[PDB]
């Protein structure tokens, strides 16, 4: 019922580990179904290929800006950007799967991993998974971002797809 | 810029 994705992550090429998330499509099934459709690739354009462009260890990982690569793109399928479902879900720690936005009705495909309990997002952001397996490839990742983003490696979401 |  609930869908299962995964993201092969590489460092610079070398692959890293396979992270899977479940989306919570049960609660939040348009922004659950943007994310499983662009990470199969279905519509013609995903995440495939894609780095985390801002990493700042202790906060989240974020990606998913296909389009420009540097926080200002992204698309969703329902075409540039769609409102936020609800906010039913929390930041309630590290694992949490949330999309990531510029204000109130603004999403469009990138998101954020976070990697700790982030309680002032709630109501800003809508959450809509969690971290099924490899939780540590995640912590891994950290390793190369920086307190303003900023990462060393580039990290990319090697291949990505739908499991379940 | 967000999540701040």
């Amino acid at each position: 019922v609930n869908p299962t994705v995964f993201f092969d992550i590489a460092v610079d090429g070398e692959p890293l580990g396979r992270v899977s998330f479940e989306l919570f499509a049960d609660k939040v099934p348009k922004t659950a179904e943007n994310f499983r459709a662009l990470s199969t690739g279905e519509k013609g354009f995903g995440y495939k290929g894609s780095c985390f462009h801002r990493i700042i260890p202790g906060f989240m990982c974020q990606g998913g800006d296909f389009t420009r690569h540097n926080g200002t793109g992204g698309k969703s399928i329902y075409g540039e950007k769609f409102e936020d479902e609800n906010f039913i879900l929390k930041h309630t720690g590290p694992g949490i799967l949330s999309m990531a936005n510029a204000g109130p009705n603004t999403n469009g495909s990138q998101f954020f991993i976070c990697t700790a309990k982030t309680e002032w997002l709630d109501g800003k952001h809508v959450v809509f998974g969690k971290v099924k397996e490899g939780m540590n490839i995640v912590e891994a990742m950290e390793r190369f971002g920086s307190r303003n983003g900023k990462t060393s490696k580039k990290i990319t979401i090697a291949d990505c797809g739908q499991l379940e | 810029a967000a999540p701040f």
